[PDB]
RNA sequence: GAGACUCUGGCAUGCUAACUAGUUACGCGACCCCCGAGCGGUCGGCGUCCCCCAACUUCUUAGAGGGACAAGUGGCGUUCAGCCACCCGAGAUUGAGCAAUAACAGGUCUGUGAUGCCCUUAGAUGUCCGGGGCUGCACGCGCGCUACACUGACUGGCUCAGCGUGUGCCUACCCUACGCCGGCAGGCGCGGGUAACCCGUUGAACCCCAUUCGUGAUGGGGAUCGGGGAUUGCAAUUAUUC
């Protein structure tokens, strides 16, 4: 009576992924727990989803995320971001939908980029000058 | 922490910007606070889009600034979170008061343009927007503490703490309020 | 910033209506598929905006020459 | 418990105490005429710091097997100044890096094995993990 | 459906002059000009210099 | 604590017994800090300290090592001059001699009329660098 | 005469040349290529180099 | 081929052979 | 199964050489029994820079040249009774077959 | 313009007014006792350490680059 | 000609299929052996064990088709062309590439066995060899590198990418694991790779966490100059690099 489900929350060059199954009660990251990762000053922007649902929900969950690729920082926002939609994806598959809504709309209203990505990415160069809207110098003279 | 948001510590409410004018503009006391600075921030692709930006986090993206320090996001968050709370001895009392009290009393509320006459410099008075002088007001305090804190043996913390509270009250001593009468002086002569 | 339409793709639309004015309505994605199946243009976007502007023609059709 | 539930730029504090106490290292000779790199302007400001450097190594080790000595020079090499002209990258020692080895190898905390490199041997990760169970449980880490 | 002939070098004089002679529709800017147009370039010599053509 | 700082003197050259030994100690032409930081473990003295812990013994202690580092276990390819060119034996030279060896082995280049004992002479670079641009006075 | 050839060419840029045109001055030494610049421009199509960017 | 080079080297003097 | 042999597809016309693969996939799937999926390796790109010019005064520009390399390959259990039959099915394109006998 | 003579150490009499006077503030940084009294600053990172050890006051938070102690909280 | 067009970027839990791009859940089929805990289950793991009869969704693997068109809405409009704010979602879009008629005494005979006309041709402007110089310094001009410090310099510990290239070349030659010796200049031995199979999970820096320093032309800054070591080659002086 497994509950397998997978989800990626990528960012620039960042992927990251995580495993969702019934467990007990588990918030792991690559063998580390969620408190030791990388920066702690950040440390507050990950317990956002923790603090904004709390800990009754994440009771009867254990999760395995994986991550790698991009730098320190776009690799942080990636696992802010699988852990939510794996989240969610959870309960439209095992819960009724009427949960999925009650817990999206609380997500949607704190900020946007928890499930849906961002676009950006880093642009070319070109002849002329050392990046893409950059000229070198002219003298007139 | 679902019906509160503070920085950790402090909290968003108990404050009352209390103007009409810079309301609209400033997001502190709203119900939409945030735990920290810096988001994504995709508020700057639209117009006006940058009035709906966090107060704190529009003061942390000023502060990385003269080329030795560009993207520099979490040294500027050291900076503010050791600010604000040294702030919190010196007065015992919410930062985000003394803070708003600035961004209040240090937007010019009078400008001359460069109206040269076609050729001929003789500029004329004229009134200022609210979202330029909250931009002002952060440029003036940014650039306090920096070049008093330039070659010294204080440091970015004490002296950003040190003319944000001179700034709050009319202290006379500061470089936002010694630059702001000085604008509203030129703007009365050639009225 | 500015969108407006070629001589191609509206002395198509005019021929189009002309012909097969029975096959086409109101909604877009049918009157996308019957231009596909009629005509056979060499690209996909070209596809797009013909459509786009049959429609746009058509609700001006239902009242006024 | 495992070494990855701390804070680790503490656990390697405790460690390399534990292994000046006990102490069956032979220390080189030439541990105060060197700089660690190339790349170095100074000696170290700490007095015993080849005791430290074999914490790093065979807690690197543990995460990762199968990393000979110039593996070892690339992890802890850095930025070069060359003065007027612009920085590089340059790779640590060779000589520390070996001879730090082959004193663990001594030691029976390490074995050199096929395919190249030095895994940790099957019985120096007692000590490598029980210590973090005093690092930990001594108190709240 | 079209073609286009050019002709330059030393031509009834001491001075360098270029000719150009059409017919037909004809492309020149775009990227179905890499299957639509069949060019050639050639060079004739004569005791006074030389003249390039060019053909499409 | 040893509030007697004690301003002092080695080798006729004033030291401000205000600085950390590893740092003071420079003062003296011909030492650096390499050759300051080393010579102090070898003598075993502290150097959290300042120029409070400088009585007579522990300073003569550094001294007999200035002058002769080589019996005190210091390696062959740390010291300046190495393998001199007359007298072939390694040491180090220090303050008010090393003067002495910079000039003479100019005056060598000079009566021997070699190329870099003309440039020297003449006052300009030596090492292969360019002029058109750069040294103007 | 031996002193003809005498010298070790061996290496440098007064050793290789163009294939095409037999000059000595901007050569690509890139798989194999070993061609003038203007050379390689000037035909680069039966090679099936092409440019899209 | 013989010499066992790689498929970059072999479609470039593929086409030096037609030029 | 009897021998293992594996094939390989180097060309640039992408779809020829999608075709061929669609080729000699059905003729072994009509008489075979079971051989492979094709594999798809990551292509590779040469890439050139020049100045656009023969001398060296003018403005300072640039061209990029290119080529593209697509990369295929499959595998086979069958006696090689098949292969001499199936490699010379009309591979007409730039197209280059490289074949071994056993896993190699 | 600031050229100014500082102390590697106490005298005695800093030591007068830092025993006593120092802990009857409301902020306490090691620039500000620089500021107070002269000294260079190394001892102003130091003597607090003592300071906090004897017990006398308090501290808030310590980083790499700034520290912040706090009177002792008469109460 | 502009547009259309080509390439790239951004989306799909839908299709296709995989040791020569290559995993991830299960069995742990093993992890080693305690590999820790602990008196146990349970957690832990990156590579190490394979044939390849335990899935491919989510990296990069790459082909097909799909998707966005001012389409729905409120205003504005000769109520045409079209414009502004919005609902779902990527809402003109990073972006480049290609580029017309007529022209400039623009530049290139030192890119070409592309070439006219003039000059020279055995005591040569040809073609080889030895050495030197193209870098020479009272000054002026321009494209740039480093820094003028405490938002910092030094010393130790933590933690993450991507575009690429790589051995026999048209007339001469690779990227490197592992070990042993020394700081590097290194140097000897064996191995891998005609390549995402080896280097390679390309353990990069800035960043981050903690010690030393405290406004001192100061440990900021690193020009200049002395001395010693090694490496390329036939050859290092006018120091070729380290």
């Amino acid at each position: 009576p497994l509950q397998s489900v997978q989800v990626f929350g990528r960012k620039k060059t960042a992927t990251a992924v995580a495993h969702c199954k019934r467990g007990n009660g588990l918030i792991k990251v690559n063998g580390r727990p969620l408190e030791m990762i990388e920066p702690r000053t950040l440390q507050y922007k990950l317990l956002e989803p923790v603090l904004l649902l709390g800990k009754e929900r994440f009771a009867g969950v254990d999760i395995r995320v994986r991550v790698k690729g991009g730098g320190h920082v776009a690799q942080i926002y990636a696992i802010r971001q699988s852990i939510s939609k794996a989240l969610v994806a959870y309960y439209q598959k095992y819960v009724d939908e009427a949960s999925k809504k009650e817990i999206k709309d609380i997500l949607i209203q704190y900020d946007r980029t928890l499930l849906v990505a961002d676009p950006r990415r880093c642009e070319s160069k070109k002849f002329g000058g050392p990046g893409a809207r950059a000229r070198y110098q002219k003298s007139y003279r | 922490t679902p019906d509160i948001k503070l920085f950790g510590k402090w909290s968003t409410d108990d404050v009352q910007i209390n103007d009409i004018s810079l309301q609209d503009y400033i997001a502190v006391k709203e119900k939409y606070a945030k735990y920290l600075p810096h988001s994504a921030g995709r508020y700057a692709a639209k117009r006006f889009r940058k009035a709906q930006c966090p107060i704190v986090e529009r003061l942390t993206n000023s502060m990385m600034m003269h080329g030795r320090n560009n993207g520099k996001k979490l040294m500027t968050v050291r900076i503010v979170k050791h600010a604000f709370e040294i702030i919190h001895l010196l007065t015992g009392e919410n930062p985000l008061q003394v803070l708003v009290n600035a961004i209040i009393n240090s937007g010019p509320r009078e400008d001359s343009t460069r109206i040269g006459r076609a050729g001929t410099v003789r500029r004329q008075a004229v009134d200022v927007s609210p979202l330029r002088r909250v931009n002002q007001a952060i440029w003036l305090l940014c650039t306090g503490a920096r070049e008093a804190a330039f070659r010294n043996i204080k440091t970015i913390a004490e002296c950003l703490a040190d003319e944000l509270i001179n700034a709050a009250k009319g202290s006379s001593n500061s470089y936002a309020i010694k630059k702001k009468d000085e604008l509203e002086r030129v703007a009365k002569s050639n009225r | 910033m500015g969108r407006v339409r070629t001589k191609t793709v509206k002395k198509a639309a005019r021929v189009i209506i002309e012909k097969y004015y029975t096959r086409l309505g109101n909604d877009f994605h049918t009157n996308k598929r019957v231009c596909e199946e009629i005509a056979i243009i060499p690209s996909k976007k070209l596809r797009n905006k013909i459509a786009g502007y049959v429609t746009h023609l058509m609700k001006r059709i239902q009242r006024g020459p | 418990v495992t070494v990855k539930d701390v804070n680790q730029q503490e656990f390697v504090r405790a460690l390399a105490a534990f292994l000046k106490k006990s102490g069956k290292l032979k220390v080189p000779e030439w541990v105060d005429t060197v700089k660690l790199a190339k790349h170095k302007e100074l000696a170290p400001y700490d007095e015993n710091w080849f005791y430290t450097r074999a914490a790093s190594t065979a807690r690197h080790l543990y995460l990762r097997g199968g990393a000979g000595v110039g593996s070892m020079t690339k992890i802890y090499g850095g930025r070069q100044r060359n003065g007027v002209m612009p920085s590089h990258f340059s790779r640590g020692s060779k000589s520390v890096a070996r001879r730090v080895l082959q004193a663990l190898e001594g030691l029976k905390m390490v074995e050199k094995d096929q395919d190249g490199g030095r895994k940790l041997t099957p019985q120096g990760q007692r000590d490598l993990d029980r210590i973090a169970g005093q690092v930990a449980a001594a108190k709240k880490k | 459906k079209g073609c286009e002939v050019v002709v330059s070098g030393k031509l009834r004089g001491q001075r360098a002059k270029s000719m150009k002679f059409v017919d037909g529709l004809m492309i020149h800017s775009g990227d179905p000009v890499n299957y639509y147009v069949d060019t050639a370039v050639r060079h004739v010599l004569l005791r006074q210099g030389v003249l390039g053509i060019k053909v499409k | 604590p040893e509030k007697f700082q004690h301003i002092l003197r080695v080798l006729n050259t004033n030291i401000d017994g205000r600085r950390k030994i590893a740092f003071a100690i420079t003062a003296i032409k011909g030492v650096g800090r390499r050759y300051a930081h080393v010579v102090l473990r070898k003598a075993d003295i502290d150097l959290t300290k300042r120029a409070g812990e400088l009585t007579e013994d522990e300073v003569e202690r550094v001294i007999t090592i200035m002058q002769n580092p080589r019996q005190y276990k210091i390696p062959d390819w740390f010291l300046n001059r190495q393998k001199d060119v007359k007298d072939g034996k390694y040491s180090q030279v220090l303050a008010n001699g090393l003067d002495n060896k910079l000039r003479e082995d100019l005056e060598r280049l000079k009566k021997i009329r070699a190329h870099r004992g003309l440039r020297h002479f003449w006052g300009l670079r030596v090492r292969g660098q360019h002029t058109k641009t750069t040294g103007r006075r | 005469q031996q002193l003809y050839w005498s010298h070790p060419r061996k290496f440098g840029q007064g050793s290789r040349s163009c294939r095409v045109c037999s000059n000595r001055h901007g050569l690509i030494r890139k798989y194999g290529l070993n061609m003038c610049r203007q050379c390689f421009r000037q035909y680069a199509k039966d090679i099936g180099f092409i440019k899209l960017d | 081929m013989a010499v066992q080079i790689s498929k970059k080297r072999k479609f470039v003097a593929d086409g030096i052979f037609k030029a | 199964a009897i021998h293992r042999i594996r094939i390989t597809l180097t060309s640039r016309n992408v779809k020829s050489l999608e075709k061929v693969c669609a080729d000699l996939i059905r003729g072994a799937k009509e008489k075979n029994l079971k051989v492979k999926g094709p594999v798809r390796m990551p292509t590779k790109t040469l890439r050139i820079t020049t100045r656009k010019t023969p001398c060296g005064e003018g403005s300072k520009t640039w061209d990029r040249f290119q080529m593209r390399i697509h990369k295929r390959l499959i595998d086979l259990h069958s006696p090689s009774e098949i292969v001499k039959q199936i490699t010379s099915i009309s591979i007409e394109p730039g197209v280059e077959v490289e074949v071994t006998i056993a896993d190699a | 313009r600031d050229k100014l003579n500082n102390l590697v150490l106490f005298d005695k009499a800093t030591y007068d007014k830092l025993c006593k006077e120092v802990p009857n503030y409301k902020l306490i940084t090691p620039a500000v006792v620089s500021e107070r009294l002269k000294i260079r600053g190394s001892l102003a990172r130091a003597a607090l350490q003592e300071l906090l050890s004897k017990g006398l006051i308090k501290l808030v938070s310590k980083h790499r680059a700034q520290v912040i102690y706090t009177r002792n909280t008469k109460g």
